[PDB]
């Protein structure tokens, strides 16, 4: 992303959304749960909070933290080394390897007995009430403003109480502002491309940044002068 | 301290003032109120023979985090007569137009 | 009967105890007659446990008013147990035989005394305290710290000692001092 | 004495305090000198031939700066109760001999494979009971011990009587079985004693003990004869002599390395100690760091020494002076 | 400088825990 | 003056009253006149009310170290009302003159308590218990009692009592307990 | 015991007033409710008589999982008059104003 | 009783203390007792500090009426304090009781005076204004120092000083 | 805290006022 | 008003000394 | 339980009432 | 503490496994 | 009211002891 995430409170939405006046029965209530859905429908990972938090493993199980949506990575605590995705079928189940990890829900997998687990995962960023935060760029607001617009206008449309024009064209300006804010937020910044040319242009490739934390995605590769 | 006393119990009848208003209080404040009241009652117990005086100035400089945080804490008011700069109400009485060796004189 | 004082010695090496006998003109009768202290390894709901962890007994001390009040002060480390990680149970029994004309309710020949060390407490509310003065931000884990103090505290004056023993063990286990 | 260093030790002898650089009249005063910026601490002290400074002490680099008194520095003397054993006999039997060995473990070197033995004897009597048992083995102990020809003071040898129980009745190679006029000695107490000293050359060390004892054959079997408890020490041994060979050697780096090696030529530095007072002793331990690549660490310590008088007074004037100056929190002792 | 009964009640409870009776000599 | 004793028994029967003179050398001459109990229902600011629950004047006995130190143990069915759903506001008169040199505001004639039953409080609190130990959740319940009960206590404390019974009024005027059994029962 | 019995009756008698004004309670409290009642039964026959103090305070630590679990089961209230911090009300009586050798002294 | 002046000397190396007993008629009994300084490190809420920066007690100057009024100059060398970056707290005791006649409020024996170093201030508020000089817009650091400075002087006369030395320690210090 | 002589003699007042 | 440890230190120590 | 000795000889009055 | 009659048919119970009658000397 | 084993041990044996 070449823009920053600069964080505003939910009824900013509110703000815009009750310029219409076929809109203006929307509420906090509303825009909650129509903003989560699009969080969750565009799952772009620059809206989700980065955290590091180590947990310990009774038996090939360990609680997880309350705030977690995604996993980024899991590792050892005392060797660094990074989790895979347990292919296993019977993990904990024994008769009569290189470690991995499984997560549904409070409860993750692994394959060893009592370690200490570093997880990196994503949560979403809340305000001083206990709500979701969103950011304030404004193709961003558009698009969720656009997404709630057209949620109620469905509503609306299938009391019959909205022309199918009128929804018509609000589909598609928010079609085309759904990809306007996936390209916002997932093309690169110089920096990151950066990391991208670094990682794309090597004579010796590196093909192990998985067992380290991708620390070394992006550092560029020197060869030597003879 | 008896004013760890009057904060504690303005901010809970404050506390229920909005709760009789409206139907909701931010809990990232009944956390504030709750260790507000929790201090005040370790201070006004049997556990305030455990303190030094650094431990009160540790104590009254985490308490003032609390003091603007919300409307139901507010900054105390003390009696205090001072300034950062103060008042020169001294007098000048020379005496029959005399000096010292270097310098003027008075009364 | 009633306590005067229950806690542990500010220096964290006596386990005070000091019991008195109501004043009421129906308790002349009634005096003192042993001190039990369990552990929340030992307790047990009716009464005191079996291999109780100190057994005492008043009429060794002493050679009658002499009977209705007793003060101790046990090295808790001739006891044998860690003065910060033990929640000592003090139960104490009467010997005697009230009036007739005692009210009703009144006549109960056993009591019971929790005891904990506050020092640990008070050094994770100063830890707490001065991690709030850095950026003004209240950590949920001393919230969390608060409201298992008022749960173990509510358990107790309930009489509802077990769940009290698990909430310490499982939360309050691991203290500094 | 010869200690080690961590890469320098320097004394200085805080004889009286000044507070001001013009004030520095008698030799071994002291004047903690600071500014206000508290960036720097240095000593400056009246040397008996010039005013000397110490070195720029960086505040922010110190490690420690604690002060320890008088009574943390002194050797305590330990003391052996030697009685017989009730649970073999009582009282002496009337015909085995009765030996006590005592092992000292650094006789005139400094290991312990450096051994000497010296003993004691009683044939028993009939007759003899536990305290005129004592009474002959006190006496036969100052006879190897205690007598006018040994060579170094090795042990202090007292009787003590159940009368009594706590005060001492020493006995020497001169005391004889009529002197001692008590039917109720019921121990025999042998103390380390306090070897000589000369200044710089032949430092404060000890010569330890232990009792031993052979067998009495009771009844047809070698019983050990008796038991010898330690008690708690008593006498103590003053800082004086370790202190003037602490100053004896810390005066080697401002001055000269050698002392008197070669005597028609040497650099006599006066000192300012004596070694007949106790002191107290302030080691403030710092270092030295350059501000670039080189953050590595250069140790010094600066020791300064000051004179117990029993409540602490002439040192912990010297503490405030250096609290209040420098703003460092060292611990009056 | 005023002290009220609380904290002379204070000061009496820290008082206790260094004093004893004529039997504890 | 002081309190030693202010307490409803658990059982429901008998509110507990042990007041006793400070045993300072200014108090002899102070003595007790009367002892009157006063309900949420039938407070007034100043004072007692002109129409108590109950009044017992101490000077109606033997007449001295009786007087100091008095106890009563009402039993509240007597008084008519729920030990539960109540609560009482004790006053206690003093009769005499403290000697002077006594520190000023210690020779206040007059003292109040108040009293309440927490056993079905404890009921309330116990049914939120649980939410302490779930993570992940704020125990609003446990936070709710609690702050609920605090405020009754700290409204009484600093002699904002009007506050108080609205508060009480709010919250627990609704307490179910079990009556005592007038039969007694066999137990010790 | 005698507060088993009143435990379970009061379980039962809640469980089927709900089966009055509704028609349906989990079954996975109709577990628990299955649990209380078989223990209450088992501990008040002539099964007690195996049971040793370990036994009676493992069965008692199990039991307290069915405390708060459910509506029916209920936490027991019990007669207590203590805390976690007790009360100092002994009193200072100084005699002669005399210290002892390094302590204070009262009567 | 009150201050007539408290002043850090415009040469930067005295601390001036002047404190008077006011005339009213009822402070005839009543008279000086002590003067105790603290910084911003050593401050506590109630009354002076342990381990204080500077005691004096006023008999010691003295051999009734001198003693009502009293004044030090105090060379903040000798305190080994910055005079640039500390602030002083002066606190005053009476040792004496006023007749019975005094209104209420009026019988305290303590007060307080708060003290700092108005030179680099002054050599702010200089820089700025030679800043402004410039092209004539005013540096945000200029308002933000004014207010800064206002909110310490909300704090001080509101008795509020915890968080008064949290503002200077965070703006004006470092 | 900085303790005035005649708040000392308050405290043994008070003290010895229970003697 | 509030107490610290210190507090009750150098008032026990006055006590003892004068007694 | 500790079964102090009163109630001993209440299970002692008890079993020799029927004996 | 107070025993009711259960608490004694209990101990009854319990004596009995220990007891014969004479005839079973 | 509730015995366990050890219960019935004190008793019996104490009542033995009483015999």
């Amino acid at each position: 992303m070449v823009n920053n995430i600069n964080w505003v409170k939910l009824p900013v939405i509110l703000d815009r959304l009750l310029r219409h006046p076929l809109l203006t029965d929307l509420n906090l209530e509303t825009a909650i749960q129509y903003t989560l859905d699009f969080i969750s429908a565009m799952g772009l990972p620059n809206v989700y909070v980065d955290k590091i938090e180590t947990i310990d493993i009774k038996e090939y199980r360990g609680e997880l933290p309350c705030d977690l949506i995604s996993i980024n990575q899991v590792r050892l605590h005392k060797n660094g080394i990074a989790l895979r995705a347990m292919t296993d079928n019977f993990n904990a189940y024994p008769t009569h390897g290189e470690p991995s990890f499984k997560t549904q829900g409070r409860v993750i997998f692994t394959s060893i007995k009592h370690e200490k687990v570093d997880i990196s995962y994503k949560a979403i960023m809340l305000d001083d009430e206990g709500l979701p935060l969103i950011p304030d760029n404004p193709i961003f607001l558009k698009t969720l403003e656009l997404y709630i617009k057209k949620e109620w206008f469905t509503i609306l449309f299938d009391m019959g109480k909205i022309s199918p024009a009128v929804l018509n064209n609000t589909q598609q300006e928010y079609a085309f502002k759904a990809g306007q804010c996936n390209n916002e937020f997932v093309i690169p910044s110089v920096s990151e491309m950066e990391a991208i040319t670094n990682m794309w242009n090597q004579l010796i490739p590196r093909v192990t940044e998985f067992r380290r934390g991708f620390k070394n995605l992006g550092d560029k590769e020197y060869i030597r002068v003879h | 301290m008896d004013k760890m006393l009057e904060i504690s119990e303005e901010a809970i009848t404050r506390y229920f003032t909005t709760l009789s208003q409206f139907g909701y209080k931010k809990y990232s404040d009944v956390d504030k109120i709750i260790v507000l009241f929790f201090m005040e009652e370790m201070l006004a117990g049997e556990m305030s023979y455990y303190v030094t005086q650094d431990d009160y100035r540790n104590i009254v400089n985490a308490l003032y985090c609390l003091a603007g945080s919300t409307c139901m804490i507010d900054f105390p008011m003390f009696e205090s007569y001072d300034t950062l700069v103060h008042s020169n109400n001294r007098t000048f009485v020379p005496r029959i137009t005399e000096d010292s060796i270097l310098r003027s004189t008075e009364d | 009967m009633h306590f005067n004082e229950l806690r542990i010695s500010q220096d964290n090496r006596f386990l005070i105890i000091d019991v008195s006998v109501d004043n009421q003109d129906y308790f002349e009768d009634v005096l003192l007659d042993s001190i039990v202290i369990d552990t929340q390894d030992t307790f047990v709901m009716n009464g005191p446990s079996d291999n109780p962890l100190y057994i005492y007994n008043v009429e060794d001390a002493y050679d009658t008013q002499q009977m209705k009040n007793v003060r101790l002060e046990l090295n808790i480390q001739d006891l044998k147990v860690s003065p910060c990680s033990t929640m000592f149970f003090v139960y104490v029994k009467s010997k005697g035989t009230p009036s007739t004309d005692t009210p009703c309710g009144f006549d109960k020949d056993q009591i019971l005394g929790t005891v904990i060390n506050l020092q640990p407490i008070y050094k994770q509310t100063l830890k707490y305290l001065k991690e709030v003065e850095c950026d003004c931000n209240i950590p949920k884990g001393f919230i969390d710290m608060i409201l298992k103090l008022k749960a173990i505290e509510l358990c107790v004056r309930t009489g509802n000692y077990p769940q009290a023993i698990k909430y310490w063990n499982k939360f309050f286990i691991k203290n500094n001092c | 004495m010869v200690i080690s260093i961590n890469q320098v030790r320097q004394l200085y002898v805080a004889k009286a305090l000044k507070a001001n650089t013009a004030a520095l009249t008698t030799a071994g005063d002291i004047v903690p000198k600071a500014d206000t910026a508290k960036t720097t601490l240095y000593f400056q002290s009246m040397s008996p031939a010039g005013i000397v400074a110490s070195d720029k002490i960086n505040l922010k680099h110190v490690l420690y700066a604690k002060a320890t008194p008088s009574e943390a520095l002194a050797h305590k003397l330990v003391r052996y109760s030697v009685t017989l054993d009730a649970d073999v006999s009582a009282t002496p039997v009337a015909g085995q001999n009765y030996i006590l060995r005592l092992a000292f473990r650094q006789y005139i070197g400094l290991s312990e494979e450096d051994q000497y033995f010296k003993y004691g004897e009683v044939i028993a009597r009939s007759g003899m009971t536990a305290s005129d048992f004592y009474k002959k083995m006190a006496i036969s102990l100052a006879k190897n011990l205690e007598n006018k020809t040994e060579s170094t003071p090795l042990v202090n040898i007292y009787l003590i009587s159940a009368a009594a129980a706590s005060t001492d009745v020493p006995v020497t190679s001169a005391t004889k079985e009529s002197d001692l006029t008590a039917t109720d000695y019921n121990q025999i107490i042998i103390e380390e004693t306090e070897q000589p000293w000369v200044l710089g050359m032949m430092p404060q060390a000890f010569i330890p003990f232990t009792p031993q004892f052979l067998t009495i054959t009771v009844d047809g079997e070698d019983r050990l004869w008796g038991v010898a408890t330690v008690v708690t020490p008593t006498k103590t041994v003053p800082d004086g002599h370790l202190i003037a060979d602490l100053e004896y050697f810390c005066m080697g780096a401002r001055g000269d390395i050698y002392r008197g090696m070669g005597y028609p030529n040497i650099i006599k530095t006066t000192y300012l100690v004596d070694p007949g007072a106790v002191y107290d002793v302030l080691d403030i331990h710092y270092f030295y760091t350059g501000s670039n690549e080189s953050v590595q660490k250069s140790e010094k310590t600066i020791t300064l020494v000051a004179v117990d008088d029993g409540s602490h007074t002439a040192m912990n004037a010297l503490i405030g002076a250096i609290n209040t100056a420098s703003g460092l929190t060292i611990a009056t002792l | 400088m005023f002290f009220t009964q609380e904290d002379y009640r204070k000061i009496e409870k820290w008082l206790l825990a260094n004093s004893r009776k004529d039997t504890d000599f």
